[PDB]
C-alpha cells in the first residue's frame, strides 16, 4: 500500500481529514477493540489484507482492442497492479487476468471464455471490490455472533 | 423443481433440445432433439426394455435403435414424438413441474401457422402451462448480443434467417429464410464421405457423421486456394477415430462440407448463399439504416461455429457492401447458446409479464391467440 | 416531502455484475479467507443464477428485515 | 428557463423551427419542423420507444420514420402536430416555461384567417404564454436588413412573398405572393433526380435530396449557356455521398433544381418567377417610391441562399427595370435567420411593448384581437 489518499481511485484528496478527528486513534481503538470480541491476532491482519485488497482493486484500469471483431475485447493497460493483487491474495495471475475480460459460459456440459468491453469490466471491478467487502462485513457480523 | 416460479425458456429450435429457467447463462438441460425406437427384438427377458428412448439416452443406444428427429427444417413434423422431447424436457432433464412455469417457445421466422397454433396447443392442453410465449429465434439471439439495431442471423440444425431490427424497430419485410443449414450439411458430408470411400447411410452413422462435421470441418476463406492448397499436399489433412472400430482421413471435405452454406448449389439448392441473403436482407432495408445493419452485422447462433465463418463472411460482405462502409461481424463465443440466452433476458424483462400469453384468454380466444400476441 | 432525485448515476450505482469466474478465481486463492468467504466458487458444483441487480438485493435484504419485524412488537 | 422574462421570438415559417429569446443575433433553437411516426412494428421488449419523434430527434431515426411536415406552404395543416412542434420548442429545445415569456409568431402575409386566429388560440389557451404578436415575416426582415426602406422577399420552405415598404409604411396593395419554395424544389430535385437514375420516393429521402439541394444546388445566370456548358462536358458534374451507401454523380440537376424559383413552369405552375413577382410588386407602388425600391431591393430569407442567385437576380430585375436606375440586390450572409433576427429587433424595441396582444383583451375580445391589432 502506498500512503497518499491522492494514489486511489476510491478516495481522493478532498476528503482526507475531518478537522477534528485523526484516523490513527481510532484505528487503534478498532484493534484493541477486536481482542475482546474474539478476533485473534493473525485474523484481524488477514481481515486488513483483503481490506487491503479492496482498496488495491480500484487502481486498476481498462482500454480496447481491435482483435476479436465482436464482441470487442477489454485488456488491462498495466499489470503492476494486478501482479501485486495476485501477490497478495495469493492468486494465479493468469486466473485473474483471464477473469477481468472473459466470463465462461458453462452449459450442461460445455463452456467458454467470452469478452466483456470496457464499461463491463469497470461493472465486474466494481462488483468485485464492493461484493467482497460486502460479505467481508457479513463474515465478521458472523463471525462475532459466534 | 424448482424453489420460485421463475418462468421457463425452451428453446427446441431444429435439432438440438435446450431448456432452462430465465435469469440463467447458460440453459441446464442440452441434449439432441432424437427419438429412438427399437428395430431389432428384445430376446433377453425382463431387462427393462423400453418402448422408445428419447434425446441423449437415444444418443448412446443408438446402435440398436433408429433415430427420427420430429421436428424437420424448424417445423415439427411428429407431434407425439415432439410431445416426448417435452416431457422429457420438462419431467426428465429439468424435473420440473411444467403447471407453476411460464414457458417460452421459439420459432423460426416464416413458419407455418399450424405450428404455432398446435404447439400452443399441446403447451396448454396437454401440459398446462400458466403462460407461454413463441418469439422469433433470431430476435432472441439480437436480446443476448446486447443490441437494439443489427441484422441477425443463427443458422440452426433446420432453417438459417436473417431478421434485420432497427432501433428495436423489426423490419418484417427483409426478413429471409434459408432452408439450408448443419442436417444438410450433415447428409451433404455423407454424399462426400461416401466420395471418399466411407459409407454412412445409417441414421446412427448420420450421427457419427455430425460428430465429424463438429469436429474436423472449418470454413475456408477462399475455396479455390483451400481447395488447391488440399490439392497440393497431405497438409490440412486430419484423421478422426469412429466410434468402436477403425481411423478415417479426412481431406478437403473439411472445407467442402460448409461451403455448402455459402454455395447451395453444391446439395442442389437454388438460392443466393448466407452472405448473399444477408446483404439483400440489408438492401432490403431502408437507406438510412444500411450502415448501422453493417456494423452491426450479428452472427449468433447454431451452425455458424465454424473455425473461419466470421472472416468469410466479413471478406463476402465486404465484397458486396459498397466501399466507406463499416461491416462488423458480430460473432461471439457465446454463439450456439444465444438464443436461448437472449430467451432468458426476455424472459427477465419486468415489462415483458403483460405480453405472456396466459390462461383465460387463450381460453377466451383459442390457438390463434398467438397470432394476436405474438409476432 | 417532496425529495428531488438527481438521477446522475443510477444505472452506474445498481449494476452488481459478479459472475462466475470472479468467484471460481478468488475460490482458488491460498489466502483461506477469501475462499471461505465465497462458497459459490467451487466449480465442482454450478454457479446457478446470479443475484443481480443490486437493487434487487437491497429489495430482498428490506424483504428479509420485514419478515424480520413481523413475529415481533 | 431563463434569467429574465425576456420575449420568446419563435419563427416557425414551413419547413425549419427556429426560435430563441429576444436581443440575440441568432435562434437557440433551429430544427425542422417535422413529426415522425414509427411505421413498423416494435420487436424489442422496454427499449424505451415513444409514440412520435419530433425534429432533429425525427431526423436521427427517420430510417424507421414517416416525416409529417405539420405546416405546409406557410399553412398548418396538423394542429396537434403543430402543438408537438411548439412544445418541442418551448419545452424541450428552448426548456423554458412559455408562461413567463411573451411569444413572437411570424406568419406570410395573404394567409389564412383561421391560421393567425386558431395559432392565437393555441399560444392562449394551451401555452398560457403572457402575450403574443403575430408579424409579417418579410416585414422582420426589412428589421433585420437596417432599413425602413425596401422591397422584401425571403423565399421559405412553403412561400415566397414581397412585401414592397417606403418611409416605414407598408404597401399592402403590392405584397406578392408565390407559393413557390424550397419544398417544391425538393420535388423537383427528386423528380429530376428520378431523371438521371436515383429513385427517391421515402420521406426520408426526401430529406436526402433536401440535403443535395442545399449542398450542391447553384443558380445559373444563363440558363441556356450553363445548360449548353453542361451538354458540353464534365466540368460542373459533382458527386454526393449518399447516407450509408453509394455515391451518386449529378450534373445539370444543379442549376435545373433553383430554376424553377425563376421559371415556374417546371413544376407546372403558371406564375411569373420571383424575379417578376419582384419587378411587379416594384411597378404596382407608387412611382416616387419606385427607385428607392430599386436600391434596397432585400433579398434575406430563406432558399435564396444558393450560389449566384444575387447575381442572377440583378441581372433579370436590371433587364426588367428601366435604364439609369441603381438596381441593388440586398443579400446579406445572414440569410435565413434575418427573418428571426428582425423578430428579435421588433421585439426588443421599447415602443413596441404596447403593441403586444395580452391577455384579458384576447379574454375580452376572443381570437379576432389579433386582426385588430396584428397587420
Ligand atoms: N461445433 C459445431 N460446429 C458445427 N456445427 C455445429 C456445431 N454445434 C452444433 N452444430 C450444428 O448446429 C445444430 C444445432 O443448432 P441450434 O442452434 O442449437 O439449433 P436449435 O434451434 O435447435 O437450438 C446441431 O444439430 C448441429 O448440426
Ligand atoms: N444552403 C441552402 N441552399 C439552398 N436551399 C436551402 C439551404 N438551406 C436551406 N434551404 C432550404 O430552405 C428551407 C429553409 O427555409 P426557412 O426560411 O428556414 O423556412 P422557414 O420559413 O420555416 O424558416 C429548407 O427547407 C431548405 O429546403
Ligand atoms: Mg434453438
Ligand atoms: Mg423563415
Amino acid at each position: 500500500l502506498e500512503r497518499d489518499f491522492s494514489r486511489y481511485n476510491y478516495l481522493s484528496l478532498d476528503s482526507a481529514k475531518v478537522n477534528g478527528v485523526d484516523d490513527a486513534a481510532n484505528f487503534r481503538t478498532v484493534r484493541n477493540a477486536m481482542q475482546i470480541v474474539g478476533f485473534s491476532d493473525p485474523e484481524a491482519e488477514s481481515v486488513l489484507e483483503v481490506v487491503a485488497a479492496v482498496l488495491k482493486l480500484g487502481n486498476i484500469e481498462f482500454k480496447p482492442e481491435s482483435r476479436m471483431n465482436g464482441l470487442d475485447e477489454s485488456k488491462i493497460k498495466d499489470k503492476n497492479e494486478l501482479k501485486e493483487i495476485c501477490e497478495l491474495t495469493s492468486i494465479d495471475q493468469v486466473v485473474l487476468e483471464r477473469a477481468f475480460s472473459f466470463r465462461t459460459v458453462e452449459a450442461k456440459q460445455e463452456k467458454v471464455s467470452t469478452t466483456l468491453n470496457v464499461a463491463q469490466a469497470y461493472y465486474a471491478r466494481d462488483a468485485l471490490a464492493k461484493n467482497l467487502y460486502s460479505r467481508l462485513f457479513s463474515w465478521l457480523v458472523n463471525r462475532i455472533n459466534e | 423443481d424448482e424453489d420460485e416460479t421463475t418462468a421457463l425458456v425452451c428453446d427446441n429450435g431444429s435439432g438440438l433440445v435446450k431448456a432452462g429457467f430465465a435469469g440463467d447463462d447458460a440453459p441446464r438441460a442440452v441434449f439432441p432433439s432424437i427419438v429412438g425406437r427399437p428395430r431389432h427384438q428384445g430376446v433377453m427377458v425382463g431387462m427393462g426394455q423400453k418402448d422408445s428412448y428419447v434425446g441423449d439416452e437415444a444418443q448412446s443406444k443408438r446402435g440398436i435403435l433408429t433415430l427420427k428427429y420430429p421436428i424437420e427444417h424448424g417445423i415439427i413434423t411428429n407431434w407425439d414424438d415432439m410431445e416426448k422431447i417435452w416431457h422429457h424436457t420438462f419431467y426428465n432433464e429439468l424435473r420440473v413441474a411444467p403447471e407453476e412455469h411460464p414457458t417460452l417457445l421459439t420459432e423460426a421466422p416464416l413458419n407455418p401457422k399450424a405450428n404455432r397454433e398446435k404447439m400452443t396447443q399441446i403447451m396448454f392442453e396437454t401440459f398446462n402451462v400458466p403462460a407461454m410465449y413463441v418469439a422469433i429465434q433470431a430476435v432472441l439471439s439480437l436480446y443476448a448480443s446486447g443490441r437494439t439495431t443489427g441484422i441477425v442471423l443463427d443458422s440452426g440444425d433446420g432453417v438459417t434467417h436473417n431478421v434485420p431490427i432497427y432501433e428495436g424497430y423489426a423490419l418484417p419485410h427483409a426478413i429471409m429464410r434459408l432452408d439450408l443449414a448443419g442436417r444438410d450439411l450433415t447428409d451433404y458430408l455423407m454424399k462426400i464421405l461416401t466420395e471418399r470411400g466411407y459409407s454412412f447411410v445409417t441414421t446412427a452413422e448420420r450421427e457419427i457423421v455430425r460428430d465429424i462435421k463438429e469436429k474436423l470441418c472449418y470454413v475456408a476463406l477462399d475455396f479455390e486456394n483451400e481447395m488447391a492448397t488440399a490439392a497440393s499436399s497431405s497438409s490440412l489433412e486430419k484423421s478422426y477415430e469412429l466410434p468402436d472400430g477403425q481411423v478415417i482421413t479426412i481431406g478437403n471435405e473439411r472445407f467442402r462440407c460448409p461451403e455448402t452454406l455459402f454455395q447451395p448449389s453444391f446439395i442442389g439448392m437454388e438460392s443466393a448463399g448466407i452472405h448473399e441473403t444477408t446483404y439483400n436482407s440489408i438492401m432490403k432495408c431502408d437507406i438510412d439504416i444500411r450502415k448501422d445493419l453493417y456494423a452491426n452485422n450479428v452472427m449468433s447462433g447454431g451452425t455458424t461455429m465454424y473455425p473461419g465463418i466470421a472472416d468469410r463472411m466479413q471478406k463476402e460482405i465486404t465484397a458486396l457492401a459498397p466501399s466507406t462502409m463499416k461491416i462488423k461481424i458480430i460473432a461471439p463465443p457465446e454463439r450456439k447458446y444465444s438464443v436461448w440466452i437472449g430467451g432468458s433476458i426476455l424472459a427477465s424483462l419486468s415489462t415483458f409479464q403483460q405480453m405472456w400469453i396466459t390462461k383465460q384468454e387463450y381460453d377466451e380466444a383459442g390457438p390463434s391467440i398467438v397470432h394476436r400476441k405474438c409476432f | 416531502g417532496k425529495v428531488l432525485y438527481q438521477v446522475e448515476g443510477f444505472v452506474d450505482k445498481n449494476n452488481d455484475l459478479l459472475y462466475r469466474d470472479l468467484s471460481q478465481a478468488m475460490w482458488k486463492a491460498g489466502h483461506a479467507l477469501i475462499k471461505s468467504l465465497f462458497p459459490e466458487g467451487n466449480p465442482a458444483k454450478v454457479n446457478l443464477k446470479r443475484p443481480p441487480t443490486a437493487g434487487s438485493q437491497f429489495k430482498a435484504s428490506v424483504a428479509t428485515l420485514m419478515k424480520n419485524l413481523q413475529t415481533k412488537n
